[PDB]
DNA sequence: ATGAACTTCAAAA
DNA sequence: GCAAGCTGACCCTGAAGTTCATCTG
């Protein structure tokens, strides 16, 4: 019951509005926010940090899923509309040229195939026209903060239409059922079950997502690479028949878990903790609130379900807690 | 009804779904238990199949972590190096652990003129009583021993009496109707159980 | 090609060093959490086995193929081939993926887990050198000292137990030659694999069980029990092998079977 | 927690010199040291470059005192205690040298109470 | 699955003397922190912190490796303070809660004047040698804890052979004998239950040996305590 | 390069001082907590004969680095400027690194370091291994403390005139140490340890505690070397078997000890006469 | 500088008084708990060394660092304001300072110091070192006190003109130590310890107890000092033999000890003159 | 055509 | 006279896409 149980968790905390993923979104931190107009023109470039005693990456937000990068021709890749920063500006301070400018025209040509295919909406318009115009990426290097977002690297981008302030271009009701319909429609077309922790249909999530927050780099949970790690010549990611719709569900149950009040690491390792709700455990989770006040008591009502302490490593993720009780 | 003392010291029963970090299973494999009865004695006119298990001794968790491999064996490449190979491979062991499977078999398609199911039983019965098997068996991995024992009905207390938890759907057994002899492609159908009495009973497909 | 099953108690002592570290926590050698008695993994007994092998061979027909970089640097017809053209092969197996059984060589030999017998006292002895590294915060221009860290025991007598069947030796080769070899390998392999951190191990006993037919005529829990491998009356903690009781149960045995002791 | 019968030689020992610790205490009350202050130091190590001076000095002690009750049963003690010292030897054991410190305690412990000596002296 | 958490933090309670910096609850993360080297970054997580809180919160039995990583830290401190002291009672009071050890007994949370145990009462001894040395001289440089704390907490004769021979003049440098005399007879009555001194102490008497170390020093700081106890010689 | 298996078991003893003390325990020597038994780390021998090795030689083919003025990455960028500039692909011009380093740094054949700092060049095993030391009797500790009339930094101990900061220096009644090591012959024909070196390494081990010494460590010297040599790279018998015919035990009488005369020493070799030698160098 | 190896026992006798103190026993001397025989830190010949020293020079490159008064910042400072001021590189700042130290300061090549405060310039081994001291035959404690008829402070007296805080000044019957002592030659090439430094440091060990004398220390002299010269910095036979062939046992109907002819000396100068020379100046 | 080495991804508490 | 400076550790070993070189094909 490794994702089992965190596939029914997710279906719980999922339906109980929240702050969570769903369909083919992902809780990302985005730091520095880029605010436009209708048709391009970069207005503004807002950073929302400022929170803990280390400037984290901005706030967090509801993108699309990331479809998980890592490798050598790194922008065949090409993300919807959040990347890395040489996505937008082709700006690249440690990374270099060429290498970069072909992630751009990638984001470029990844926007302007989402405008051809959901036009009339006055949000990926503006993004697509403003990869296209070759004049305002060179203005936003000339910001008002822009020397601060490259003394930091791994800066995300997002792109926040006008009318708006609140809500991304990612955000609006048209561009969400795309995404919806991408793992619906598209991630659904290749092989069969059976499934690992639903014991449906479900394709084989093959390449699984990364989690952020137990490592520095989004490091993937569960994932077979190599050669060695298959049992039947499955060839990376078939070896574990988990379907999409629950690969996805425990990738951002455990990106949510590792980014709210429940993330706290003891030495090396995150023991994150949750709970059932039928969450309200306030037993393990309250172990930071303010100088450890005495809320333990005996009130009848003690939730089951267990916790997954999880370390990281270099760029997988550890199991080491596994208990019922 | 053949009843089997399937004991050991550890187990890492490896799931599927964290192959790069092994996960022992909270009780004994059905697929580890069938390939044990294999093991232990098979021909391609019996098929071997579990009907119950009933634990003997609690979990006892052990964090173990091991510098594996992740290459491949092949003939072109002669050598290895384990340097740029190197893995730090978690396995978290059941130290002390003990079950019995009560299970049958039947015949398969290949079965031949030597099909005789009471030739097999005793076969297997005797091999049983006095420590015969094809290959040792494995618990969870071959890194165990399996020091079975042939018993009857109860020679052993059980711990898990009231009901314990779930295990979700675990890997039952894989499917080799889609393949030829000597096994090859073929998937990994898990499946459920029953819920958290004394073990896990395994149903036939 | 041997046609007899084996079963060896290969009792194995560490007098001063890491037996076996855990690189989930640093380096200390593996314990139970619960009873406290030691654990070596049978992964370490088999690379020194192949360190042996390597070392006592260099030939062909014997190499390991699954050796280091700092220590050595139609489907069934090429699996027979490179089965015959290695030694660990014929041993421990292979993982020929251009197989048939889903690219699987088992072979014979299945080692264990050797556990300690009483529950060791993990020494960690947290060391210096006289000489930093990378430029790092802790090399001050004044002094180039780094603290260092490793791990010990003062005794730690572990037990493993090892299978040897005979009809994956006459699929892979492991003839009576190769069983020769690997006695020789297991009276004395420790003695050949040394270092600093695992310091002072070697082989204490080693006690074998070979049956008349080629599948056996005892169970292997009874041949665990016979070997009774305690702790002596007045001693309390363990410094050497003279505080350990060792005794041999072949009042039971004489009837089919043939009683070896190799190393004690 | 005291065994009169140890059958240790380090053990009357120690009770010998609390004692005598115990004597020097008793001798004076405005004292800033006594002899265990400055003899345990060498007594655990070699008791025969201690016990001698102790015993020898014992008489002014006594006659310094102020009941000679007390006196009789603190001598009988003493008597008691030492009975099992068969030989005093040239070098004493690191075991011995703790259980002479063991047995210091335990007799200083069991001295400075209120009615225990007097009724242990009751059966004899 | 909070009454797990309950038994760990009921024994979590240790005496705390006064004007001590240390929280009555020690923060989970800081009280597995005594057992790095300094930051919280290059530790053990497997068999300790990655096992430690796992039997923690499910009133399961704590690893033993949590015994050796406590004692190898005590040899490195050379101290122990609110850290072990509330971690290491963690092993053994677990073990006698659900049978498991040898002869010894639970724990609590003050300290307990009887037990006797072979190794509880070295480390009380131990703790009152260090407070009559803390008492003789305020200032100096390394307490004969920071000394001995390496063996002392296992071997009694390989040490307290030289040591037993260090409090007579510690109590003479006293300026004040009344104190000296509330320390002898504190001692007296703590000895008075160790039957000998063994050639060693087990694992299983170590973190006995710390804890009443730890009992008896929070407890002689006290702003009146030994006094109070001495009046009732 | 060496063909023949050398396993040599040196017994030294040391009268006052502190030979292996513990970073951990402020100065304490490393004794066995439950049984009392002195115990000296094999890297104190190692540094030992280092030491030795760099006081005697001072020539090249004969390295041993210096001390705290020396930076491993520099060393690494000095070795990696010779023949194996960058012409020799990084898979094998760490090879190339390695076996220049052998041949070039001594120690590196006798005790070899780390390789994997900014610049990786693989990787030493080195046939010559040593273990940890090990004291029969149980030795005690006596705990010896003293004092100093300087201050060092301007704390709060400067006081208006006594500005002592008292010390510990600990140290032991006696101590007779016993060691293994091993000497194999594959590591050495990767590496190029050859008889010279080996004779060396043997000069290096008798004359070890007969030069480097302290104020701490008191006085240390030697009192057996007994060496086992195998005339093939095969063991025809068990090195505990070698290392138990050395039986060092107390005196009859006495039940601690002082000297070499309470150490009884006896040597049963009426068994390894078969294809193994026996050689005595320490006595 | 020096290019031979040296190793001296030197054997001094004490009548009466307190060689060296226990800091945690009050003023107990320094004795063996376990067998009764007394032990004298290599600290306390290293000062009254220094005091010796200082005594008799009195200029220029023979310093000792002053008592009571003297700062090693300050000191440190002083010697930072030369020529090694800034423009020196304090990685080569630090070995500069430390080479100044050793060739201004002759306490530095004698005994060296701490040089890590405020200002770190490196750290001394110094080839000079010596180990503690031990007797052979067992010393007994007497454990004499003695009185004061004045009072410290207003505050431990009587409630009238009877001052009286009594004292403790321990002695020892009789107590012949013997110390070991070493000098090397790298060190001395690394620092500068020349020949007429030698000569210096040997006519300080000849004239220690007879010129800095107490109270509590009572009579302390010498009886002798041999010492063995290596003619390389090689050593063709072990320290253990030498330290062996000075054999002072007890005499053979005394149990005790109270003179020079209680404890006969031996000498055993047979096989030690290959490559050694023997040398005599304490008796 | 697919096993082993090469190169990019975040900048840990 | 509650210490001085001195650390408390090296380097990797990842997921996935892009190259290097020897097996039956």
């Amino acid at each position: 019951m490794i994702l089992h149980a965190l596939t029914q968790y997710y279906q719980r905390k999922a339906e109980s509005d929240g702050g969570i993923a769903q369909e083919g979104f992902e809780n990302k931190e985005i730091p520095f926010i880029i605010v436009i107009d209708k048709q391009g023109n970069f207005i503004q470039l807002e950073d929302t940090r400022e929170l803990k005693v280390k400037k984290k990456v901005g706030r967090t937000f509801l993108v699309p899923k990331g479809l998980g990068r890592s490798g050598s021709k790194s922008y065949e890749v090409s993300n919807l509309l959040w990347d890395h920063y040489g996505y937008v500006l082709a700006y690249a301070g440690e990374k270099g040229q060429e290498q970069a400018d072909k992630q751009h025209a990638s984001f470029t040509a990844k926007v302007n195939e989402l405008k051809q295919a959901l036009p009339d909406d006055a949000g990926v318009t503006a993004v697509a026209a403003f990869l296209s115009s070759a004049e305002e990426k060179s203005k936003v290097m000339q910001a008002a903060n822009w020397a601060e977002c490259a003394k930091v690297k791994g800066c995300n981008l997002s792109f926040r239409l006008v009318d708006e302030a609140v809500d991304l271009v990612c955000q609006s009701k048209a561009v969400r059922e795309y995404v919806s319909q991408a793992n619906q429609t598209q991630s659904d077309n290749a092989q069969k079950g059976i499934c690992l922790v639903t014991g449906k249909a479900a394709p084989i999530a093959r390449l699984h997502n990364a989690v952020k927050g137990v490592n520095a780099k989004p490091a993937p949970f569960a994932s077979v690479n190599l050669s060695a790690f298959e049992s039947y010549g499955k060839e990376q990611g078939f070896a574990f028949p988990i379907g999409e719709q629950a690969m996805f569900e425990y990738t951002t149950a455990l990106n949510t878990l590792l980014a709210g009040e429940n993330r706290f690491r003891i030495g090396d390792v995150t023991t994150v903790c949750w709970g059932a709700k039928r969450a309200h455990i306030d037993a393990v989770k309250a172990l930071y609130k303010s100088l450890y006040n005495g809320q333990y008591c005996k009130p009848d009502g003690e939730d089951k379900f267990y916790l997954l302490g999880l370390s990281p490593n270099s760029a997988r993720i550890v199991v080491r807690f596994w208990h019922e009780t | 009804r053949f009843i089997l003392e399937i004991s050991g010291d550890l187990a890492c029963f490896t799931r599927s779904e964290l192959k790069v970090e092994r996960v022992s299973y909270p009780v004994i494999t059905p697929s580890a238990a069938r390939n044990i009865l294999m093991a232990i004695l098979w021909k391609p006119a019996i098929r071997w199949k579990v009907l119950k298990i009933e634990i003997l001794k609690p979990i006892q968790w052990t964090n173990i972590r091991r510098n594996e491999v992740g290459t491949k064996m092949s003939e072109r490449s002669g050598s290895l190096y384990i340097e740029d190979n190197r893995q730090q491979r978690a396995s978290m062991l059941l130290k002390d652990v003990a079950y019995r499977i009560h299970a049958d078999f039947d015949m398969t398609s290949e079965a031949g003129e030597s099909d005789n199911y009471v030739k097999f039983a005793e076969m297997f019965k005797r091999r049983a009583k006095k420590g015969q098997y094809f290959h040792q068996p494995y618990l969870g991995c071959r890194e165990f021993p399996c020091d079975f024992r042939l018993l009857e009905k109860a020679e052993d207390g059980l711990p898990l009496e009231d009901i314990t938890q779930d295990f979700g759907f675990m890997l039952y057994d894989m499917d080799f109707s889609k393949s030829d002899p000597r096994d090859s492609n073929n998937a990994e159908p898990m499946f459920y159980q029953c819920k958290a009495v004394n073990g896990v009973i395994t149903v036939p497909p | 090609t041997i046609e007899k099953r084996y079963d060896f108690v290969f009792l194995f002592d560490v007098q001063d060093g890491n037996p076996n570290g855990d690189p989930d926590a640093g380096n200390l050698p593996r314990i139970d959490p619960q009873t406290g008695e030691g654990l070596v993994t049978d992964v370490c007994l088999k690379r020194k086995v192949r360190n042996f092998i390597q070392m006592t061979q260099n030939d062909e027909h014997h190499d390991i193929f699954i050796r280091e970089k700092g220590i050595l640097n139609k489907t069934e017809a090429a699996r027979q081939y490179m089965c015959s053209r290695y030694y660990d092969i014929r041993t421990f197996g292979a993982v020929m993926t251009t197989g048939k059984n889903a690219g699987q060589v088992r072979g014979p030999v299945q080692l264990t887990f050797s556990r300690s017998i009483d529950p060791i006292m993990t020494l960690e002895h947290s060391i210096t050198r006289m000489a930093v590294t990378n430029e790092k915060d802790a090399s001050e221009t004044g002094d180039n000292r780094t603290m260092g860290r490793k791990f010990t025991v003062p005794y730690g007598l572990y037990r493993c137990h090892g299978f040897i069947s005979t009809h994956f030796a006459k699929q892979t080769g492991f003839s009576e030659n190769d069983l020769e070899l690997f006695w020789q390998a297991l009276v004395n392999m420790f003695d050949h694999d040394h270092s600093a951190a695992r310091g002072q191990m070697n082989a204490r006993g080693l006690y074998v069980f070979e049956h008349s037919n080629n599948l056996g005529d005892a169970p292997a829990d009874s041949l665990f029990k016979r070997i009774q491998v305690v702790k002596k009356d007045g001693v309390e903690v363990v410094r050497s092998f003279d505080d350990y009781l060792v005794s041999v149960d072949d009042k039971n045995l004489e009837e089919t079977k043939l009683l070896r002791k190799l190393g004690g | 927690g005291l065994d009169r019968n140890r059958q240790d030689i380090g053990y009357v020992l120690g009770r010998l010199f609390a004692v005598l610790e115990k004597i020097q205490a008793e001798a004076n009350p405005g004292l800033n040291a006594t002899i265990a202050d400055r003899y345990f130091g060498s007594a655990s190590s070699t008791p025969i470059a201690v016990f001698g001076t102790l015993m020898r000095l014992l008489p002014h002690h006594l006659n310094k005192l102020e009941f000679e009750g007390r006196a009789v049963q603190l001598q009988w003690e003493i008597r008691q205690i030492l009975e099992h010292c068969q030989r005093f030897p040239n070098h004493l054991n690191l075991e011995q040298q703790g259980l002479f410190a063991i047995g210091y305690y335990h007799e200083t412990q069991f001295l400075f109470t209120k009615d225990a000596l007097k009724n242990l002296f009751n059966e004899a | 699955l909070s009454e797990s958490i309950a038994a760990w933090y009921d024994d979590l309670q240790m005496v705390r003397g006064e004007n001590s910096p240390y929280p009555e609850y020690m923060p989970l993360p800081r009280l597995l922190g005594n057992l790095v080297l300094d930051g919280k970054m290059e530790n053990l997580p497997s068999d300790l912190i990655a096992q430690i809180t796992d039997a923690a919160l499910n009133n399961r039995v704590l690893p033993v490796s949590l015994l050796q990583a406590a004692l190898r830290r005590n040899k490195a401190e050379q101290k122990i303070t609110y850290g072990r002291a509330s971690l290491l009672k963690a092993y053994i009071n677990r073990a006698i809660r659900a049978g498991r050890l040898k002869n010894m007994k639970e724990l609590t949370m003050g300290l307990d004047r009887n037990r006797q145990d072979i190794g509880y009462v070295l480390g009380r001894l131990f703790a009152v040698l260090e407070k009559i040395q803390a008492e003789a001289n305020p200032g100096l440089n390394a307490t004969i804890a920071d000394r001995y704390f390496g063996s002392a907490s296992s071997t009694p004769i390989a040490v307290f052979g030289t040591l037993m021979r260090l409090l007579p003049h510690h109590l003479n440098k006293l300026e004040f004998e009344g104190r000296a005399v509330q320390l002898q007879w504190e001692i007296r009555q703590i000895l008075e239950h160790c039957q000998r001194f063994p050639n060693h102490l087990n694992l299983e008497q170590q973190g006995l040996f710390a804890i009443g170390y730890y009992h008896e020093t929070q407890f002689l700081f006290t702003k009146d305590a030994l006094k109070n106890l001495f009046n009732e010689a």
